[PDB]
RNA sequence: CACGGGUGACGGGGAAUCAGGGUUCGAUUCCGGAGAGGGAGCCUGAGAAACGGCUACCACAUCCAAGGAAGGCAGCAGGCGCGCAAAUUACCCACUCCCGACCCGGGGAGGUAGUGACGAAAAAUAACAAUACAGGACUCUUUCGAGGCCCUGUAAUUGGAAUGAGUCCACUUUAAAUCCUUUAACGAGGAUCCAUUGGAGGGCAAGUCUGGUGCCAGCAGCCGCGGUAAUUCCAGCUCCAA
């Protein structure tokens, strides 16, 4: 029931990707998974799974059409190298620090403070 | 410093003299025979017909074979033959002064379902649109404001998944059937 | 116009300024005579601390007591007399509280029967006086 | 003299509202509006009577 | 119309009202000026008379061992005060850009949420059917009365249908969330899942209704009401306006 179609499809060989906006018709039915369309474009375009990136999903009023955007990798570690690293950590391959914002300032302010080699030490 | 717009708009304007009983028995009619729901979506009618009628009263008083006497004059036209307020054969711009306001409340949503004979009357078809039953070439409209295109006209049917097309049944059916059945055993 | 000249631009807009300056409503706005002697300063209400309660006499035809309150105000010190409007409103009114005053309809004019109020109480210690007529609210103690 | 304040208000009776039907509201209620006025009616002998007139 | 004075005077692009002319507003996100408690003087630097740079004096104010040291929220929050009068001591550099030796670091610029009836747009609070009735065009009928092919409205009468407010699995959204959108399961009979705010003498739409008060209390923007049959006060019922 579930079908995919892509429009506005483009290869841009200078960033190894190509990127297209994809239309999903799903009546009746919640908004699709990403995680289940991935497959389908893997399907559809003969490659594996693990190098398909999508996002902006928005569901049309009525419940019967998606329009997101995909872009499609040459390779996973040419992926790793030009990616918004929050969009790989969708995926896992990144972490980010789990050091909160507000934190890192008044560390900041405190190695301020203090001059020399003691500068590390002031740091917990 | 802010990324946003701030362009806005009001759609009406109350009218100077608040109790005048002719005005008030005429846009009592028109609120009625309509099934509109209260007098400030009868104003903002004749406030968007207020518009057009100034904008060509202003474009008459302009010497004609003015290149914007006629590109605004065709493009004016051209939006008023298109939702159909203006018949096709009758299209020439000191004809849209003599127009009615009623004309533009015969090509509401509301108004068209019921003509279409989708519903029994001119307030059981503002339920129907509300309740998300109507759409218009595969898109539901949720709004009995919704001002019906001359081509879109013949495309106003039930909706892919309602009880009145071809859809579950609603709440009180399921419910009730499910209660005989339990109450049965 | 009088003088139809196409070089009396001058002239004629010279004239206009001394004219208008008899003009009652353009007198009072664009001099600071008016504004110094509004208690309010210019503002649409007004706080002040309730000094004594009165009553005054109405007019010649109308025989009633005008329940008043003589309250100064607090951005001034200024002593100005209001009109606890609706009947029987005046109970919750007492010596030394504060209360929220606003112009009695007329732009600084005396209104109806009442003789020199140009103000009108709308709330009392904070709650407000329409408020403790129709028992939706009552006085914080 | 100021002992008089609130003497009508006081001295009246206390009479509760009895309890009604709710009223239609928004286009029904001028649905009812529309009835009650222009298709229901018929003219009169003469000048017509108000709507809450009474004898 | 100099000079002097006042301005509740930062200027402009613009805003409100508007027939044609005009009148009033512009502290306020874009451009330009000025200023960092008040004045004055400088260092470095291409660029400063800089104040999240320095030096004095004036005012205010902090720590102190009483010898001294330190200060500038008209930045983001937040607090006191003033007042008729104005929000969180939140999350993030993911977007827009800027800075640096820099593809990598940083940015209370800026973004995202919270409060938010300043204001603007859309838009629920019922729909339908059956009985009882009441009218209407119809027929017969002198009318009355009756036939309903035809309606139209009304009735805390009966009846099954349709939904979203809400609860909430998930997906989607997103830097991470939230909201919207999609979608399971519950979710409407007094559908109590109960619409208010002002009025009913005239202007000005709408009761000479009933009970109370008796020039008192009160109402009334104006005209005026009230003195023992108040259409105007205080209440109940009914009606009007949005
Ligand atoms: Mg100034
Ligand atoms: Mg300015
Ligand atoms: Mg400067
Ligand atoms: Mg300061
Ligand atoms: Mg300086
Ligand atoms: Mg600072
Ligand atoms: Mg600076
Ligand atoms: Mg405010
Ligand atoms: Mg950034
Ligand atoms: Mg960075
Ligand atoms: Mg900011
Ligand atoms: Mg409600
Ligand atoms: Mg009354
Ligand atoms: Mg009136
Ligand atoms: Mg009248
Ligand atoms: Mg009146």
């Amino acid at each position: 029931t579930v079908t995919i179609r892509t429009r506005k499809f483009m290869t841009n060989r200078l960033l190894q990707r190509k990127q297209m906006v994809i239309d999903v018709l799903h009546p009746g039915k919640a908004t699709v998974p990403k995680t289940e369309i991935r497959e389908k474009l893997a399907k559809m375009y003969k490659t594996t799974p693990d190098v398909i990136f999508v996002f902006g999903f928005r569901t049309h009023f009525g419940g019967g059409k998606t329009t997101g955007f995909g872009m499609i990798y040459d390779s996973l570690d040419y992926a790793k190298k030009n990616e918004p690293k929050h969009r790989l950590a969708r995926h896992g391959l990144y972490e980010k620090k789990k050091t909160s914002r507000k934190q890192r300032k008044e560390r900041k302010n405190r190695m301020k403070k203090v001059r020399g080699t003691a500068k590390a030490n002031v740091g917990a | 410093p802010v990324a946003r717009s701030w362009v806005c708009r009001k759609t009406y304007v109350t009218p100077r003299r608040p109790f005048e009983k002719s005005r008030l028995d005429q846009e009592l009619k028109l609120i009625g025979e309509y099934g509109l729901r209260n007098k400030r979506e009868v104003w903002r009618v004749k406030f968007t017909l207020a518009k057009i009628r100034k904008a060509a009263r202003e474009l008459l008083t302009l010497d004609e074979k003015d290149p914007r006497r006629l590109f605004e004059g065709n493009a004016l036209l051209r939006r008023l033959v298109r939702i159909g307020v203006l018949d096709e054969g009758k299209m020439k711009l000191d004809y849209i002064l003599g127009l009615k306001i009623e004309d533009f409340l015969e090509r509401r949503l509301q108004t068209q379902v019921f003509k279409l004979g989708l519903a029994k009357s001119i307030h059981h078809a503002r339920v129907l649109i509300r309740q998300r039953h109507i759409r218009v070439r595969k898109q539901v409209v949720n709004i009995p404001s919704f001002i019906v295109r001359l081509d879109s006209q013949k495309h106003i049917d039930f909706s892919l998944r309602s009880p009145y097309g071809g859809g579950r049944p609603g709440r009180v059916k399921r419910k009730n059937a499910k209660k005989g059945q339990g109450g049965a055993g | 116009g009088k003088c139809r000249g196409l070089r009396t631009a001058r002239k004629l807009r010279s004239h206009r300024r001394d004219q208008k300056w008899h003009d009652k409503q353009y007198k009072k706005a664009h001099l600071g005579t008016a504004l110094k002697a509004n208690p309010f300063g210019g503002a649409s209400h007004a706080k002040g601390i309730v000094l004594e309660k009165v009553g005054v006499e109405a007019k010649q035809p109308n025989s009633a007591i005008r329940k008043c309150v003589r309250v100064q105000l607090i951005k001034n010190g200024k002593k100005i007399t209001a009109f606890v409007p609706n009947d029987g409103c005046l109970n919750f009114i007492e010596e030394n509280d504060e209360v929220l005053v606003a112009g009695f309809g007329r732009k600084g004019h005396a209104v109806g029967d009442i003789p020199g109020v140009r103000f009108k109480v709308v709330k009392v210690a904070n709650v407000s006086l329409l408020a403790l007529y129709k028992g939706k609210k009552e006085r914080p103690r | 003299s100021l002992a008089r304040v609130g003497k009508v208000r006081g001295q009246t009776l206390k009479v509760a509202k009895q309890e009604k039907k709710k009223k239609r509201t928004g286009r029904a209620k001028r649905r009812m509006q529309y009835n009650r006025r222009f298709v229901n009616v018929v003219p009169t002998f003469g000048k017509k009577k108000g709507p809450n007139a009474n004898s």
